[PDB]
């Protein structure tokens, strides 16, 4: 069983440039046939291979990419750093790091190759904006008796920056019928999301609904209640 | 380049039937240059099978991979719960090294219709310059659905956005997000704002409205 | 004791137009360990037997490594004729010594192409036995002259092989040693136990 | 570059030859020099390669009594052939190997026109003209068709005309076909209407050239 | 020995289509297939290098794909003088192994024209020198396949039958098919019946050419 952890700044600016460290246990750079190969995913899009680094420092990188790709190996203390620079703000994917490895059985056959046990995955952002806490809208339930005795509430959360915010629904007593939905990047470079909780229509005079967002990046920490409103 | 073209986009099936995958070349190759890696929800992918015919260690034995010249197949027979993923045949042919588009294996269940609510913005909203009204669909099946914003029975276009919540994992549902943003002068220039749904869940298209002067 | 291992055990050979030669002397020079080694696709031996270059002492023993193609294992032979034998290396017909070559598609094959190998193609002449020539100059195959450009009939004249593990058997690359005995009529070095 | 063959031409089995190439623009003996035989109407065979160093290497079914050469004063290439047979009749070429601004290794880039070899004891003769009469009929739809076949004769080229050259409506020619007695047949045939059968009239001219034979032949009908 | 199957034999199509051919070998060849180019009475013009790489001064229309055991060439926009003979040919086979496939020929595709058959019977002139030659003439027919017999007096001759065709016309892209019978005087004197049978897919029917030596 090996591993492999890819740190680094998770967040570049616009024109930067980005150094990924991949450290990887079970296996070294040193054996026939090992390569560390770099790979990213942009979100909800393919994944596309970047580069390949070897036992015997040969490297292939991606020709469309070829010219600020530039990857190297510390095989002493088992890294691969991966640096790329004049990043566009559309490079945002997540990042895994790879084992790569062939398989010949006693007559060099080469029953095939393969991407041996990939890395946890590190999302890398661009954008040439600045940190900013997230703001909470409680998205009230309309006007209704018992409509099917079933309706929904929730809280709108805007402007964070960047990725990910922790969303609990009254300490995590409640989950069922909780919907919260992906970051949407906004045209203006900004993000929002969504989370809303279906409860039957009783449900909304004998029961308080309180909704915590957590943002690590701004360390902003927000409790919101959503209650019924009339006309 | 090699271009790798997969079949279906999306192949909707429950629990027990039979899931085909088809990986066609853009040129050809030899067939031990092509492999096929599973990656779940939220997860990274995983080597599933290599050299197009070789199962990788520790993979269950429902899963098959058969091919030659520019098209290959993977077969899975016993596709149970956690079975499902997305599937990407990659080539290790000609550099660069490249994956398919992907194939996701949805769940396949009865057609549910939307429950589709509205979210006015609030005073806080009202007062922070501005202004988003979000109607949520909920429990419905298959994903497509068309959503439509209103302004006093206006077709709006480009000024919103669209979140669709992945597949459920207990009843297999969707769940979409249409948020419409304004301006303060905007949103106090009109008075009715609406959503439509059309989904084949729904025998007919449903309007949805409400006005912000009355409530 | 120097043995052959820092020769056979290395990580990457040369290429055929640039083959390496290591000299060896005042040394032990057993042969179990060339018995020992891989499945040996190629192990002949002219003038020297395999079981008699064991006894008697040398007074040099030169070793020549390079890497080629499965299908010219043969042309490292004397009296033997082709583009590795005219260009890149050639064995003299009184060679006395022998040759080892092994299949090494795990090492010297990669995905996409292994382009690390080169071997000459084009050459006015034939090479003289045991002759190196790693000039890489424009090679002028007509009346008009190149002056460095490589255009239309003035080639580089230096290729790569593709090395790729598919490849079969013939393309495959194959590691080469060639071992040359010398035993001059000054006192001898290199004997076994 | 122009690579240009010539010493073509028709031998008795057992016979030698000697095929020469002429080169320009590029040097023979520094480029990979090839002969190419391609039987008439079958597809290309390779035959025999020159290295720039000198090495020689031949296919199976000419080695022992075929020779290439190469020679630095002409700068020409020189292919001698000896045990001929009727397997060798065939067009050949003179190419040059592992050429071309991309250089690819092992493709002719560079070929010449090829001269034809001939195998054959048909000891050369004349040929023999014999009409075709358009059938008894009145119209058929207003067309008729009518010819002269050249039979045994020896070797080709030939060639077939009509009214002098004249006439081009409906005129087809046939290639020549090697029988068993080593000779060659042929039929040059013409289109005409049915109601020129009556006044005009049509003759066909054959030439044979080795034997300088001039034949002028009449076609007429005849009543059953 | 390594041998060069192409597919198909023959391929027919107009100005415009895309058209691909396919060659095979026996074994894998990595990528050392060329692709040659030849009209007929000259030589063979080099079209496409390594299986993928063009050649200077060659349209951009063809184009090689394909390694290992398969190998494509492909045209987009074929045009009029394209209509040539296509080679594959190996350079992988180390000794002398270099050899060249059966060849592709490509030619212009029309619509389908019945043919006009007749019979020539022998002449008298050429009957004095004791030789007979006996000669059905197919006109003008599209596509090139058809079937030839002859049937003397309700005989199915066959070994005596030399059959010749035009080459592709410029005018009406049509062809001529002429089969010839060599026969001695009892091989003319022994029957009574000639006729010619043709079959061909432009004739409704299979057509008979026959006439009677006595009568004419
Ligand atoms: C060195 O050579 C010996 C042959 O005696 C072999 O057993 C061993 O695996 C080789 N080791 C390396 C690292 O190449």
């Amino acid at each position: 069983q090996i591993t492999l952890k890819e740190s680094g700044p998770t967040l570049v600016k616009p024109t930067q440039t980005l150094t990924l460290t991949c450290t990887f246990s079970g296996f070294s750079l040193s054996t026939s046939g090992v390569g560390v190969a770099w790979i990213r995913q942009p979100p909800g899009k393919a994944l596309e291979w970047l580069a390949l680094i070897y036992w015997d420092n040969d490297k292939r990188s991606s020709p469309s990419l070829n010219n600020r790709l530039t990857i190297t190996k510390d095989t002493s203390k088992n890294q691969v750093v991966l640096t790329m620079t004049n990043m566009d703000p559309e490079d945002t994917a997540t990042y895994y790091c790879a084992h790569f490895f062939s398989h010949y059985d006693s007559s060099n056959y080469y029953y095939g190759s393969w991407f041996d046990p990939w890395g946890q995955g590190t999302l890398v952002t661009v954008s040439s904006a600045s940190t900013k806490g997230p703001s909470v809208f409680p998205l009230a339930p309309s006007s209704k008796s018992t409509s099917g005795g079933t309706a929904a509430l929730g809280c709108l959360v805007k402007d964070y920056f960047p990725e990910p915010v922790t969303v609990s629904w009254n300490s995590g007593a409640l989950t069922s019928g909780v919907h919260t939905f992906p970051a949407v990047l906004q045209s203006s470079g900004l993000y929002s999301l969504s989370s809303v909780v279906t409860v039957p229509s009783s449900s909304l005079g004998t029961q308080t609904y309180i909704c915590n967002v957590n943002h690590k990046p701004s360390n902003t920490k927000v409790d919101k209640r959503v209650e019924p409103k009339s006309c | 380049e090699i271009v790798l073209t997969q079949s279906p986009g999306t192949l909707s099936l429950s629990p027990g039937e039979r899931a085909t995958l088809s990986c066609r070349a853009s040129q050809s190759f030899d067939s031990r240059y092509l492999g096929w890696y599973q990656q779940k929800s939220g997860q990274a992918p995983r080597l599933l099978i290599y050299g197009a015919s070789s199962r990788a260690t520790g993979i269950p034995d429902r899963f098959s991979g058969s091919g030659s010249g520019t098209d290959f197949t993977l077969t899975i027979s016993r596709l149970e719960p956690e079975d499902f993923a997305v599937y990407y045949c990659q080539q290790f042919g000609d550099s660069p090294f490249t994956f398919g588009q992907g194939t996701k294996l949805e769940i396949k269940r009865t057609v549910a219709a939307p429950s589709v609510f509205i979210f006015p913005p609030s005073d806080e909203q009202l007062k922070s310059g501005t202004a988003s009204v979000v109607c949520l669909l909920n429990n419905f099946y298959p994903r497509e659905a068309k959503v439509q914003w209103k302004v006093d029975n206006a077709l709006q276009s480009g000024n919103s956005q669209e979140s669709v919540t992945e597949q459920d994992s207990k009843d297999s549902t969707y769940s979409l997000s249409s948020t419409l943003t304004l301006s303060k002068a905007d949103y106090e220039k009109h008075k009715v704002y609406a959503c439509e749904v059309t989904h084949q869940g729904l025998s007919s298209p449903v309007t949805k409205s409400f006005n912000r002067g009355e409530c | 004791l120097c043995p052959f291992d820092e020769v056979f055990n290395a990580t990457r050979f040369a290429s055929v137009y640039a083959w390496n030669r290591k000299r060896i002397s005042n040394c032990v020079a057993d042969y179990s360990v060339l018995y020992n080694f891989a499945p040996f696709f190629a192990f002949k031996c002219y003038g020297v037997s395999p079981t008699k270059l064991n006894d008697l002492c040398f007074t040099n023993v030169y070793a020549d490594s390079f890497v080629i193609r499965g299908n010219e294992v043969s042309q490292i032979a004397p009296g033997q004729t082709g583009n590795i034998a005219d260009y890149n290396y050639k064995l003299p017909d009184d060679f006395t010594g022998c040759v080892i070559a092994w299949n090494s598609n795990k090492l010297d094959s990669k995905v996409g192409g292994n382009y690390n190998y080169l071997y000459r193609l084009f050459r006015k002449s034939n090479l003289k036995p045991f002759e190196r020539d790693i000039s890489t100059e424009i090679y002028q195959a007509g009346n008009k002259p190149c002056n460095g450009v490589a255009g239309f009939n003035c080639y580089f004249p230096l290729r790569s092989y593709g090395f790729r593990p598919t490849y079969g058997v013939g393309h495959q690359p194959y590691r080469v040693v060639v071992l040359s005995f010398e035993l001059l009529h000054a006192p001898a070095t290199v004997c076994g136990p | 570059v122009q690579l240009v063959e010539s010493g073509g031409g028709l031998v008795q089995p057992g016979g030698s030859l000697r095929l020469s190439c002429a080169a320009s623009e590029i040097t023979v003996s520094s480029n990979y020099m090839n002969w190419v035989r391609q039987a008439p109407g079958k597809g290309l065979e390779w035959v025999s390669v020159v290295y720039p160093g000198g090495s020689t290497f031949y296919t199976d079914s000419v080695k022992g009594r075929f020779t290439i050469s190469r020679d630095n004063s002409k700068n020409t290439l020189y292919l001698q052939m000896n045990s001929l047979r009727a397997e060798d009749t065939a067009v050949y070429y003179c190419a040059r190997e592992s050429g071309g601004f991309p250089l690819a290794e092992g493709a002719f880039d560079i070929w010449g026109q090829g001269t034809m070899v001939t195998v054959s004891s048909a000891s050369t003769k004349g040929p023999s003209v014999f009409p075709l009469a358009p059938s008894s009929k009145s119209t058929s739809g207003g067309t008729a068709a009518l010819g002269c076949l050249v039979k045994d004769y020896f070797p080709e080229p030939v060639t077939v005309s009509w009214n002098s050259g004249a006439l081009t409506s409906g005129v087809h020619t046939f290639p020549a076909v090697l029988q068993s007695s080593g000779l060659y047949s042929l039929s040059s045939v013409v289109t005409v209407p049915s109601s020129s059968l009556g006044t005009q009239t049509y003759i066909c001219n054959v030439n044979h050239k080795p034997s300088n034979t001039k034949v002028d032949k009449r076609v007429e009908p005849k009543s059953c």
